[PDB]
């Protein structure tokens, strides 16, 4: 049996782990920049630090509904970018978070030390997200947000795991000569992520 | 690169969003 990327375990997993991250990571921008209210929020921990959770069970789903979609694609390894981006209640886009990400063609059958590292790495980002209200400007009332998928280079409506999927506009992802923040940018025999803040300007 | 791709469902806001299929 011959087999793809995506058949191997070790794609899986790393699938499965990043998933999980950008979870986390989506949970903790929405806290952080108030996108829902603090009240909705639980301090938990990941990757041995501390975190906030939503316990607001439909929003809950809506992430894991959404993030669900990625993680074919990062077995596959054809997910370039993954954005969080902020939107005010005119429906401009104020702030996106972008979680660039890059992997290997293959991962090793070998399993072993797979993840040796990764939680470290990950931690890293977390703690950038954490204080990231520090060097931004605060959003005005009544934001929300949207999750931008970009993948590796023809229907406009596509369903990945019961979820639609359509493309976005310009009208919701142009930001005119924005401010640029860098995060974090890590590499790993696993992966490599670059996480930045464009900032309306 | 191929997209941007997003949802076609929004968000939810705290309480259910109005009815508005289109």
């Amino acid at each position: 049996t011959t087999l793809t990327r995506q058949d191997l375990n070790s794609a899986q997993v790393v699938a499965d782990v990043l998933s999980e991250f950008l979870e986390v990571a989506v949970h903790l921008i929405l806290y952080v920049r108030e996108v829902y209210p603090v009240g909705i929020f639980q301090k938990r921990k990941k990757y041995n630090v501390p975190v906030q959770m939503s316990c607001h069970p439909e929003l809950n789903q809506y992430i894991q509904d959404t993030l669900h979609c990625v993680k074919p694609l990062l077995e596959k390894n054809d997910v370039e970018k993954v954005v969080v981006v902020i939107l005010d209640k005119e429906h401009r886009p104020v702030e996106k978070f972008v979680f660039e990400i890059t992997q290997p063609p293959l991962l090793s059958i070998n399993s072993d030390s797979l993840l040796s590292h990764v939680e470290q790495l990950l931690r890293a980002f977390i703690l950038k997200i954490s204080k990231v209200d520090k060097v931004l400007d605060h959003n005005p009332p009544g934001c929300t947000f949207t999750v931008l998928v970009h993948t590796r280079e023809m229907e406009k409506i596509q369903v990945i795991k019961d979820f639609p999927w359509i493309l976005a506009d310009e009208q919701d992802v142009h930001m005119h000569d924005p401010r640029l923040i860098p995060l974090k940018t890590m590499t790993s025999d696993i992966l490599k992520m670059q996480l930045y803040v464009e900032e309306r300007a | 690169s191929s997209g941007p791709w997003k949802p076609a469902k929004p968000a939810p806001s705290v309480s259910p969003g109005p009815w508005k299929p289109i």
